[PDB]
């Protein structure tokens, strides 16, 4: 089983060449080779049947883990005044990690997220990143909040989920506001447009069944034309006029931005609409994506950008990406008519060996030795972790049986569209439009003699779902509800 | 000393409102005093809808304290507009923002309404700045994105001449000069050469852009930046791998740029990118079983971090 995904430590670690020809990059890449690499020379094999003596154990602290997420949860100090405006991000960081780690909030704590999340909402429509008597909805919000209230909520009558079904169409009246005629999004009245908003967005129409033709139109054509020369997808694209002449990507592919529009294009492929989404190079993604996968001197981590430095977080966004290229490399194959394309191995190495605080500190992940952990990079490090220790892939079979379930009598009010013509032109269409959304959503599983657990059962994680990034144990309970389905 | 706003004469008459997070909220943040007390009068401003030089002036003071809170960037530019303020002068206060350290997301995009609502007849002050802010981070992603959007919607306003594009390349060469690792600059050249909708397609262009190319893979051999630009230029137009492989083989141990006799100290060899150009070079030959020997070969021993996907390619030969 990892016959092809060779341990860090079995390979021989050597710098990156200098061709005689000195930069400011190659600087800053052997400073960081040199850090990785004394740290995994102080760190016992993770692959040893007994951990060397005089060495650091490699193991997952979890309880430390714990600990830093339960302090850094009931109280920031001042200086972290910097994410007033990302709170709802600083929820899910941490509910999303303490299920990850398998440790279980009581009842009194979740109630707590939930009316905290609440007081967030817009009656207008959609999460800002603070309460709404201070802060405007926005997009990225949105989701982490619906997110978190998947994680901590439930379908009682205090469990918030009721409060997002009464929302749908206020939410909705705000992605319709947001929406560019070229297909992309402000996050916020004002804000800028990238496809972080993109994918926010339709995470959130997927689960809460608010997606219709006119929100989705010219969406597909903004995200595939971020795609650069390099296969990897830029934060957003130009729309040139002449309904625009061509549109350009601005910028690098970025390992975040990737992340979101493979996601994106991904949730688009569930939709049943005549010519879309419009096609991606797949296999210039799936190449991308593997290329950003560092040497063994630097752990195996992965980076964001070509010539740049790995970063732990880095693990969720190109490792978690890998699926979704995987996915859709594997459909043109088969419409055109198996080993790890990324070492599963060496990543999880990195995050147990480079990614970890060191012991008996403050617990946490981080971006690198030498850089402090936050509950950003504690959240990546263990989503990558959890992709690398389980393989996923979205199976057919599964998605076949999730139609033959589906109730299509079952579900909550059909949105109103905000333009006459901007809904489905029929109920035969709408229902086809849910099902095939609902079941595709569902569609992720884990493959049964797939799983690596590098350093020994102890370090295994829980199961996340690419694209959406929470349990499925989460996301099949939340995603029900608003589609009516049991 | 702090001096609370309740007691400052210019706002005795607005009532604070406190923020409404709840009585036991989760992830709170112990704000200052200063902090909170803005916000508390930002509040009460937002509430009643005042545009003013006060409610300005709120505004700055609090994001000076968190250049991120995206509310209150929305709500200056709003104050600009409705007051129309100069917004040159905004300008030059960003330009103030950023020698103090007050960066962000909002930040620049802030500076790019600036520019779009003052539409300058020539926007090569602001281009200069950006080129100037790009020495300390130069992959800084907000700057160059930023510096995409600029000629690109200038450029679709006819404002952009021809001697300004010919020197944005010469701009961009010397980035590469200075450092030919830097990715983010051979991402604006692809920018200049090939994607914008004024950029010339001539025989000759191909010719110049492939002698870039190779000079530069012969200059830094292991420069990834190189060999993706060289991958995706040749896709991009359809060119043929095979003519150009003379240049590529001397990796793998005429009229375009060779190889040095010597090779620069500190290149072993083989080069791993260049395995994939003489592989995907023999799959242009439909010599699958030839691609599937330099593919085993990257899997098993020359690229290894990559052994599963190189074993992908392999299988797929067949
Ligand atoms: C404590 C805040 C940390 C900010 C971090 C995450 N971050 C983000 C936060 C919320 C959502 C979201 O994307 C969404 F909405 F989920 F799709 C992205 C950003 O914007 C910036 N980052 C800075 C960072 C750290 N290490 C590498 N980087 C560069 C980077 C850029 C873009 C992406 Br994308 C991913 C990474
Ligand atoms: O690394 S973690 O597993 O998260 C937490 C630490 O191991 C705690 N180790 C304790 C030391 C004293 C005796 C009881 C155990
Ligand atoms: O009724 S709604 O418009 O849906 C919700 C309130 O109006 C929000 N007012 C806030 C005041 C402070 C700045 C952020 C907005
Ligand atoms: O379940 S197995 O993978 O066969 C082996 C166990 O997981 C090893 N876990 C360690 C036990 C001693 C303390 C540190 C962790
Ligand atoms: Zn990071």
């Amino acid at each position: 089983a990892t016959e092809f995904t060779p341990s860090v430590y079995s390979l021989v670690s050597k710098p990156l060449p200098s061709n005689s020809r000195p930069s400011a990059t190659l600087d800053e890449q052997a400073e960081t080779e040199d850090l990785i690499s004394q740290l995994f020379d102080l760190t016992a094999d993770p692959n040893a049947l007994v951990s060397e003596h005089g060495k650091r154990y490699s193991g997952l602290r979890k309880q430390e883990h714990t600990q830093f997420l339960a302090s850094s949860f009931f109280q920031l100090p001042g200086k972290f005044v910097s994410l007033d405006a990302s709170r709802p991000w600083l929820v899910f960081w941490t509910v999303h990690s303490l299920d990850l780690l398998g440790v279980a909030l009581d009842q009194g704590t979740k109630d707590r997220v939930v009316s905290t999340l609440l007081h967030f909402l817009s009656p207008k429509g959609g999460f800002g990143g603070g309460p709404a008597n201070s802060q405007i909805p926005h997009l990225l919000p949105t989701y982490a909040s619906v997110c978190s209230l998947a994680i901590a909520g439930n379908d009682s009558s205090t469990g918030g989920w009721k409060d997002l079904a009464a929302a749908r169409q206020s939410i909705y009246e705000f992605f319709m506001r947001c929406k560019r005629p070229d297909g992309g999004f402000v996050v916020c009245e004002g804000g800028e447009v990238d496809v972080r908003g993109t994918y926010c967005l339709l995470v959130v129409a997927t689960l809460l069944d608010i997606i219709t033709p006119e929100l989705l139109h010219n969406v597909d054509k903004f995200v595939s034309a971020c795609q650069t020369y390099e296969g990897g997808f830029a934060c957003a694209s130009f729309p040139f006029p002449s309904e625009p002449s061509c549109r350009v990507s601005m910028a690098e592919a970025h390992g975040g931005y990737t992340s979101c529009s493979l996601n994106s294009h991904f949730l688009l492929t569930s939709v049943p609409l005549p010519s879309f989404p419009l096609s991606i190079d797949a296999n210039a993604a799936l190449r991308w994506t593997v290329l950003q996968q560092g040497e063994p001197i630097e752990g195996g981590g992965f980076r964001g950008r070509t010539n740049k430095l790995v970063d732990g977080c880095y693990s969720w966004w190109v490792g978690g990406g890998a699926p979704v290229a995987e996915e859709l490399v594997r459909r043109e194959k088969s419409r055109k008519v198996i080993p790890p394309i990324f070492n599963r191995v060496a990543l999880q190495e990195f995050t147990l060996v480079a990614a970890q605080q060191d012991p008996g500190s403050t617990g946490g992940l981080r971006d690198k030795p030498g850089k402090r952990p936050d509950q950003y990079h504690t959240c990546n490090n263990l989503s990558g972790l959890s992709i690398a220790q389980h393989k996923m892939s979205h199976s057919p079979s599964t998605v076949s049986s999730n139609r033959l379930k589906f109730d299509a009598s079952k579900g909550l009010p059909a949105v109103k569209p905000v333009a006459p013509g901007g809904g489905w032109k029929n109920e035969d269409e709408r229902q086809n439009a849910r099902r095939e959304i609902w079941a595709n959503a569902l569609g992720w599983i884990e493959e049964e003699g797939g799983e690596i657990i590098v350093g020994g059962k102890d370090n295994r994680i829980n199961t996340t779902t690419p694209v959406f990034n929470i349990l499925g144990l989460r996301l099949k309970p939340f995603i029900n509800y608003f589609y009516c389905q049991e | 000393t702090y001096i609370p706003m309740s007691q400052r004469r210019s706002w005795a008459d607005v009532k604070p409102i406190m923020q409404d997070d709840g009585p036991n909220p989760v992830v709170p943040i112990m704000y200052s005093e200063e902090y909170k007390d803005a916000m508390d009068y930002f509040r009460a401003i937002a509430a009643k809808e005042e545009k003013s030089e006060r409610a300005l002036e709120l505004t700055e003071i609090i994001v000076r304290m968190n250049p991120a809170h995206y509310t209150v960037w929305q709500y200056r530019f709003s104050l600009l507009t409705s007051l129309n303020k100069s917004l040159e002068d905004e300008l030059r206060l960003m330009n103030e923002f950023a020698v103090q350290n007050l960066k962000s997301y909002q930040v620049w995009h802030h500076r790019l309404l600036l520019l779009d609502r003052i539409s300058p007849q020539d926007p090569v002050s602001e281009i200069e700045y950006i080129h100037g802010s790009l020495l300390p981070d130069p992959k800084n992603y907000h700057t160059w994105a930023y510096l995409h959007w600029l000629y690109s919607h200038f450029s679709t306003l006819g404002r952009i001449s021809e001697a300004q594009w010919g020197s944005e390349l010469d701009w961009c060469n010397e980035m590469l000069r200075v450092d030919g690792r830097n990715n983010s600059a051979w991402g604006w050249r692809w920018y200049l050469r090939v994607s914008r909708p004024g950029a010339e397609t001539s025989s000759r262009s191909l010719q110049d852009e492939l002698i870039y190319i190779l000079k530069s893979i012969h200059l830094i051999p292991h420069n990834v930046s190189a060999w993706n630009y060289l991958r995706g230029f040749l896709k991009h137009f359809s060119l043929p791998l095979v003519p150009i492989l003379p240049a590529i083989l001397p990796y793998t141990a005429f009229g375009f740029p060779m190889p040095s006799d010597p090779l620069p100290e500190d290149t072993p060899l083989p080069v791993p990118l260049a395995l994939e150009y003489l592989a995907d070079s023999f799959i242009e030959q439909n010599r699958v079983d030839d691609a599937a020997k330099v593919f085993e070969k990257l899997s098993s021993e020359y690229d290894q971090m990559r052994a599963g996907y190189w074993e992908f390619r392999r299988r797929e030969c067949a």
